[PDB]
């Protein structure tokens, strides 16, 4: 159980992981696959994280808040930054969204982590 | 059950004046029934400060109390996380143009002018003044030295003969200050601007012996400060009320999420202590 | 067993040039016994890059190829590497000053020499030529444009009309040609200083139409740019051997490890393809 | 024992950060227990992560060999720092030791964080 819930701590990480990954290749060459990814990791991310926010306890209920939230925004940034790609505006006009998607998946790793290890030490 | 979070971000988190503001939010908080995330670097950095200031926004925090460095480096990311509908407060340095809710801490160009009212009663109005300030580009900082330089240009003909910089730190401010007195002939009294600069300038004319030739004027009451006023090594010490910014600027955050509706500076002498 | 471990640090990671220069490494890498570890940020960052230095560095690899995105920016840490025992090679940009054991990669400069008596060849002695490079302070983006300037200013009356970014994006490249373009009144050529800036010159020429008011001489043999020559959207490629880089940086670095002991540029036309 | 291995990763990393922080406040205080306790848990890091180099496959055995590198450069880097600061030499003498200090302890970390990910995938 412990182990389960770090085992989706886990996956949770790597979607995010793999959602920024496919996003960056999606923005630099415009691959409808990646961009497909991109998406399908994202909404696996968002649903594992719903799923330990039913089961919380008092402590983790902090982290997975700050992480539930802070996905949000890299979804933001994410979407603003596709948006602004699709309608081939210069780079100037998504730069900051594309940087801030590339910061904000980072710190949902570094929640992820603190997860894991909190999770590690029933 | 959950709390709302509100994060408070600190010039220095080791600090024990951001310790004493801490210690204010966290009873504020209790009384509340919010939870304080206590962040900060652990050297002097804008651009860490403003990292930390940009994961809580990221992460939609009830609300952010954060240190204000350095002048409009901070009026970005203050509007932002307010458009974003996180209330935000700025504590112990402002950032004026931003759209911030409120500002708590000291008026410090004021606390500046305090500081040079107390160093003509100390040495008078004629002698040669040196400055050690926590930091050479810190908005708080430059504030007090800009009072501090305006009311003795006013009110004296004390000459500042060198400023220089502790960058906030303990041994940097020793021996920064080790330097002043060295490569200056005729220094009558420091000012120190940040909550270490007197403890560093005490080890230093304690250590060249000049006590007395050389007065101390610092700031805060931090143990080692106030034990100096006691022993004479300082003369004056200028006082925040560091707790009681902690414990306003909750209270402000709260009150905002709830939907309801500058802090003066005290020269200690050791008559007082 | 465990082998060798070799840092590669390139300017964009997923970008098709440098998947070639991997490509070499690895061949290399497996015919010496070693192992690459590939990296490099997403967009491009003298930052980023020597943040991997540093990793790298730290862990104290075998050995470091490095990509040199901005003269002098380099120099610290590479020759930091170099004291510490880490054998260190440039590749498909130098750092000059710097004691890196060698570099592995084209001779700028003259590539932008070659460009330019291609250009001449393409459209003559007289005209207008627009300059569309992958980062204005980019090292050889700079340097190729430095020596095709110069070879067109020594052998023409050709006229450099506007010169402007695409940041080695795609959609930028796109972009800036077709902003280029308009705000031009007659150019009759497009230079294009790193590998999808000619894919991207030839979408914008392509859309406006100006096929063919417009010739396009680009850089390097990509599908897409290959592809458009055959169609007659480019006119002439500069091909750099990136797959022979990768191959020769690796041995130079098994070299020095095991104590053993300028790479052409080519001018590609529709006839080559 | 893949448990076993990450919960000794776990306290590898546990190690690492503690000794920044208690380096970190020696460095800024001079707290002789601060400097005791920076260089217990580096002692502790050091030999945990000899202890999991002892049975390593063909994968983490690379990672453990970056990451025992990398703590010997965060040793060297801190030590450096701590020689200057307890010869009272100017701030300008240890600024780069004591952030790279700062900078290669978070190396360790994800380094850390990978093993832990790596052990978790039996
Ligand atoms: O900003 C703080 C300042 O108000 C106090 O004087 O010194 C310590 C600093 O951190
Ligand atoms: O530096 C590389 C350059 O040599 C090539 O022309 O374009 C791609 C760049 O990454």
């Amino acid at each position: 159980s412990m182990l389960n819930n770090m085992l989706i701590t886990n996956e949770i990480k790597q979607h995010v992981d793999s959602s920024l990954d496919n996003f960056n290749q999606y923005i630099l060459n415009g691959t409808p696959s990646k961009k497909e990814s991109y998406n399908n990791e994202v909404i696996l991310a968002k649903q594992k994280i719903g799923n330990l926010k039913k089961n919380s306890d008092d402590v983790n209920q902090y982290i997975l808040r700050d992480l539930d939230n802070t996905l949000d925004s890299y979804i933001e940034s994410s979407k603003n930054t596709i948006s602004a790609y699709e309608n081939k505006e210069g780079y100037v006009f998504y730069y900051d969204d594309f940087v801030a998607a590339k910061n904000i998946a980072s710190y949902c790793d570094a929640y992820a982590s603190t997860l894991m290890q909190n999770f590690l030490e029933a | 059950p959950i709390k709302p979070k509100i994060v408070l971000i600190s010039h220095i988190k080791t600090n024990p004046y951001w310790l004493d503001i801490k210690a204010g939010a966290e009873r504020a908080a209790k009384e509340r029934g919010a939870v304080v995330e206590f962040l900060g670097p652990t050297t002097a950095s804008t651009e860490d400060g403003l990292k930390l200031f940009d994961m809580a926004t990221s992460a939609k925090v009830s609300g952010i109390i954060t240190y204000v460095q350095e002048e409009g480096q901070y009026k970005k990311k203050i509007n932002s996380a307010m458009e974003k509908g996180i209330p935000v407060v700025t504590i112990d340095s402002d950032e004026e143009d931003s759209n911030r809710i409120a500002y708590v801490g000291t008026d410090n160009v004021l606390a500046g002018q305090v500081a040079g009212k107390e160093m003509v009663k100390q040495i008078g109005t004629s002698g040669n003044v040196a400055i050690v300030m926590g930091g050479k580009n810190v908005k708080n900082q430059k504030e007090r030295v800009e009072g501090f330089t305006q009311y003795i240009k006013s009110n004296s003909n004390l000459k500042i003969v060198d400023t220089d910089s502790s960058d906030a730190m303990l041994l940097e401010a020793e021996i920064i200050t080790r330097k002043i007195l060295n490569r200056n002939d005729n220094i009558n009294a420091l000012f120190c601007t940040s909550a270490l600069d007197g403890i560093g300038a005490a080890r230093a004319v304690k250590d060249l012996n000049y006590k007395d030739r050389v007065k101390i004027i610092c700031f805060d009451d931090l143990d080692d400060t106030l034990s100096n006023i006691r022993n004479g090594l300082v003369s004056a010490t200028i006082v925040q009320k560091s707790n009681e910014m902690g414990y306003r600027a909750v209270n402000i955050i709260m009150d905002k999420i709830e939907g309801k509706s500058l802090i003066d500076v005290n020269v200690i002498n050791k008559s007082d202590v």
